């Protein structure tokens, strides 16, 4: 089963539902509909995605669901990150790449 | 009820009802005539003329439960399994602008739970982040804890003693270089 | 799905895991639960029997992230290099 | 379900709103730690004005209330799920000499703790303020934390003065930095108080102990070196000129 | 709980 | 009584109705917030966000609010222990004269 | 409002409403305070960070047209 | 900091010298 795809870049948060070869793509999050509208600008309506601009790291965190049209609430996602308005995720994997790249470029210098 | 983690848990609530819910939020939900509900890890066998089951309990499940009825709470403590109790008492660094000291008693066993002096006051920590859980309690007053944690039977092997953050982790090398110029200029 | 552990990528599952190893992580004594980009998936049965639930996550909260403007951190990183 | 947001005898209005068109809509108050109790419900206009906003209002604030609040909604009989929302607490004061803005204290463990159990414990203390209407909420990472925290609803009277404590146990990544807080629903801006020993408004206080001030002092040590190092490195520019 | 170790760092830089 | 404006991140909540929240920075329009949000981004409280702020909805405006914070230019605890450190550092650095 | 950085003693001025006495609704005068000034010694950020405001003489808790929130700490030399 | 735990053995090199 090909999984979800969540990317965090700047203030923008996007979710993907590649679990369907077509049909319909509708979103819900915390028992309400999102992404079906387009006239509002901080969220996106996409052919396969839910797009969030200026994602509230404290408020917009919750359960996200993928829909084919006509379905009912009864593959889910629970999403949390710090998005604020310029912050990302410098996870512990890249600690060396953050704190010793300085020494490495210093040695090159 | 007093059990360690990983154990099977069965709980009974005592009282043709139409509405009933077991509150941790609603978890057990009964319909008009449904006999079985299943979700999470839990079982639910119903008889209104009503069960919940945890196959492998965890201390996070420890909570006060209530049952709701309609015309026509009960607390549960779940204990950890530390796999190595290490009972011990220590004092904590008292911050400035306080004329008081605090004591701590932790890492002990379930049966080894914990003032006698005129001016000392004494009181599960299911921190699943550490993949185990422990129990803790504190005593504070005006102060070596050796005479403080003294009212309870600790075992003889108890151990006694004798964003900014990101930034401060950052400029270590800058300080190493102010160490440089101030000595390279010599 | 996933529950709170205040800093953890811990996942709350009632059945064993299926994962792609970009990073190894560590699992609980309850082998259904996993803690730690890599793809890690859960797999559930209680109300989905004859089917399955699935979860793929971005790491819950952050044990290692901070709110910041990189411009208001770029120079404070460049300190140690201008000091060279 | 959404929810937003006191001298003895004061009045206030509470709000809760829904977009689920629920007809069965009620209120709920919880004695912190042991009990939860209910307030009557209204199904529509005329009986007990709009199925959406169902506000709650106080007739007379009393110190004996001492509980948190909940407003719940659900459809009648289709499933039975009594969905809940967030909550807030009340504080009624025999004010002036009894009420103070919270003084909050937080500590750090010993070296032998971390050495022998490898997993430290952090604790926050707050001295009480008559009556026993006290709150406490830890705050790390940008959220109120409910996992791995102890809470005792009664501020322990000492003689009178009070104190209450909570534990937050946990380090290979010192990026972790802690804080302690207490939410005080104190007197409103529109109630009387004598400016001598003046009035604390509804406030949230902060306590931090993660090296409590050692990191901050080591940081300030920079400005204790950077400017003068730059000055000695730049005074040579006279010769360059 | 590292400030001690920066202390030995300082004394060792001194003797160095 | 009016006053609609009230980790280390600091955010201000305007208690106005959920139809328009508008934020005035130093007495001027700076930004607009939607109904799904309820907080205004100031960032970390340590990044000197000092200023006077006030929010507006469908009404006129609320009581203005002001706060000051800093990057900790004066954030110290000068006990004899830290006294030894900074004093010795100063003297050893200046001994070059 | 105006502030000072130096030392463990902090100082701030409230120039609002001159010509009549000034009263503070939070952390008013251990503490010295003049007709338009407040002086605080040994300021701990732990228990003294909150809302602050200055009121004129003959005023009630509702009359304020300005407000202040703060969080600071000592420097002992600065 | 702990980065210099193996560098704590600049005690070692002077011992060799
Ligand atoms: C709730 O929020 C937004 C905040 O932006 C309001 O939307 C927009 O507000 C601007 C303010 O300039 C309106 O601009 C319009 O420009 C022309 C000038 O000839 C004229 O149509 C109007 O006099 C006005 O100045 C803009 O129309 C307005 N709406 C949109 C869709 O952009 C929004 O109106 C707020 N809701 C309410 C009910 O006010
Ligand atoms: C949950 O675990 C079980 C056991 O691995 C999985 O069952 C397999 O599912 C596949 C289809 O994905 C079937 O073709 C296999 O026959 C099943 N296994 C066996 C041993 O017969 C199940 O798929 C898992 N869930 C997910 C989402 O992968
Ligand atoms: C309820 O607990 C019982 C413990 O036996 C489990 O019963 C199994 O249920 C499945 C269907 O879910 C049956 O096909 C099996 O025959 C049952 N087991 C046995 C040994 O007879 C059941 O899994 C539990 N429900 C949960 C954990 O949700
Ligand atoms: C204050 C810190 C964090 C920044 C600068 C580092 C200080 C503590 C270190 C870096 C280099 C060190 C100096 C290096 C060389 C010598 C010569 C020796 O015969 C006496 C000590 C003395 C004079 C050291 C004193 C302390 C020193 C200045
Ligand atoms: C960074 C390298 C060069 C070290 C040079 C500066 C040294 C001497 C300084 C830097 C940090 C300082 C420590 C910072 C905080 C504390 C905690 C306090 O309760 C006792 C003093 C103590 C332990 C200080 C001792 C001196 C110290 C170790
Ligand atoms: C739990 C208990 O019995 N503790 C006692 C303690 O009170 C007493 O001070 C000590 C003297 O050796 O002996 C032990
Ligand atoms: C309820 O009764 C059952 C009967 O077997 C018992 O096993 C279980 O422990 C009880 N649960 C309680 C008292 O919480
Ligand atoms: C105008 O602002 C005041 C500020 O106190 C507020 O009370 C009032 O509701 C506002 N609107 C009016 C008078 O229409």
């Amino acid at each position: 089963q090909t999984p979800y795809k969540v990317s965090i870049s700047g203030t923008t948060v996007i979710l993907t539902c590649p679990q369907y070869p077509g049909s319909e793509i509708l979103w819900q999050h915390n028992d309400k509909n999102i992404g079906g509208d387009e006239d509002d600008k901080n969220i996106g309506s996409d052919e396969d995605h839910l797009s969030l601009k200026e994602f509230s790291e404290l408020e917009q965190s919750g359960y996200y669901v993928c829909y084919p049209r006509g379905s009912k609430p009864e593959f889910y996602l629970y999403l949390r990150a710090r998005v604020c308005e310029n912050c990302m995720e410098m996870d512990v994997m890249s600690v060396a790449t953050i704190v010793i790249v300085d020494i490495c470029i210093t040695g090159g210098l | 009820l007093s059990v360690p983690e990983g154990e099977n848990l069965v709980l009974n609530c005592s009282f043709a009802i139409y509405n009933l819910q077991w509150f941790r939020t609603s978890l057990l939900l009964i319909q008009s005539s449904q006999r079985e509900q299943t979700s999470g890890r839990l079982n639910a066998s119903l008889d209104k003329s009503s069960t919940l089951y945890i196959a492998a309990s965890q201390p996070g499940d420890s909570a006060t439960y209530l049952c709701a009825v309609r015309p026509l709470g009960t607390s549960l403590i779940v204990h950890p399994y530390i796999q190595n109790p290490d009972p011990a008492v220590y004092q904590l660094r008292d911050s400035k602008s306080s004329d008081k000291s605090v004591c701590l008693f932790t890492d002990f066993d379930s049966q080894t739970n914990v003032s006698k002096d005129s001016d000392v006051y004494i009181t599960v920590l299911d921190m699943r982040s550490m993949d185990f859980k422990s129990n803790s309690a504190v005593a504070w007053s005006n102060f070596a804890c050796a005479n403080a944690f003294n009212n309870s039977i600790i075992p003889e092997d108890t151990f006694f003693p004798s964003f900014q953050n990101l930034s401060v982790i950052g400029f270590r090398i800058l300080l190493l270089k102010v160490a440089g110029f101030n000595l390279l200029m010599t | 799905p996933i529950e709170e552990l205040e800093d953890r990528v811990f996942v709350n599952c009632n059945t064993s895991i299926t994962w792609v190893e970009g990073t190894v992580g560590t699992l609980l004594s309850d082998i259904t639960r996993l803690d730690l980009r890599g793809i890690y998936r859960c797999n559930g049965t209680d109300i989905y029997k004859d089917k399955e639930s699935t979860v793929q996550v971005h790491y819950r909260m952050c044990q290692s992230c901070v709110e910041l403007d990189p411009a208001t951190v770029a120079g404070i990183i460049v300190t140690d290099v201008i000091a060279t | 379900v959404t929810q937003t947001p006191l001298k003895t005898g004061q009045s206030m209005t509470l709000q809760c709103a829904q977009d689920m068109n629920h007809e069965y809509m009620s209120w709920y108050r919880q004695d912190p730690g042991m009990g939860l109790r209910l307030i009557h419900y209204s199904v529509g206009a005329g009986i007990t004005s709009t199925t959406e906003d169902f506000p709650l209002r106080l007739l007379s604030a009393a110190p004996s209330q001492t509980s948190v609040y909940f407003c719940a909604s659900s459809y009648v009989g289709n499933t039975g799920e009594l969905f809940f929302g967030e909550g807030s607490r009340l504080t009624v004061l025999e004010d002036l000499k009894n009420v103070f803005p919270p003084e909050v204290a937080v500590f750090e463990p010993s070296e032998a703790e971390i050495s022998h159990t490898q997993k430290a414990t952090l604790v926050c203390l707050a001295t009480g303020f008559y009556p026993d209407h006290v709150e406490l909420s830890w705050w790390v990472n940008g959220k109120e934390v409910h996992s791995g925290v102890s809470t005792d609803p009664q501020p322990l009277k000492e003689q009178s003065r009070y104190c209450l404590s909570s534990r937050l146990r946990v380090w290979q990544n010192p990026r972790n930095h802690f804080r302690c807080q207490v939410q005080f629903y104190g007197l409103s801006e529109n109630d009387e108080w004598t400016q001598d020993r003046a009035k604390p408004v509804t406030q949230i206080v902060s306590a931090e102990a993660w090296v409590l001030s050692a990191t901050i002092l080591y940081e300030i040590l920079l400005g204790k070196a950077t400017l003068y190092a730059v000055l000695v490195s730049a005074l040579v520019l006279m010769a360059m000129v | 709980l590292c400030y001690l170790l920066d202390g030995i760092l300082f004394i060792y830089g001194v003797i160095l | 009584g009016n006053h609609l404006v009230k980790d280390g991140s600091v955010l201000l909540t305007c208690d106005a109705e959920a139809k328009n929240i508008t934020w005035f920075k130093d007495g001027k329009m700076i930004g607009f917030l939607t109904e799904d949000k309820k907080k205004w981004n100031l960032g970390s409280n340590a990044k000197d966000p000092r200023g006077m702020y006030q929010c507006k909805g469908s009404q006129n405006k609320s009581k203005p609010l002001q706060v000051y914070y800093r990057m900790c230019q004066n954030c110290i605890e000068l006990n004899a222990a830290t006294i030894s450190g900074f004093l010795f550092a100063e003297i050893v650095s200046i001994f070059v004269l």
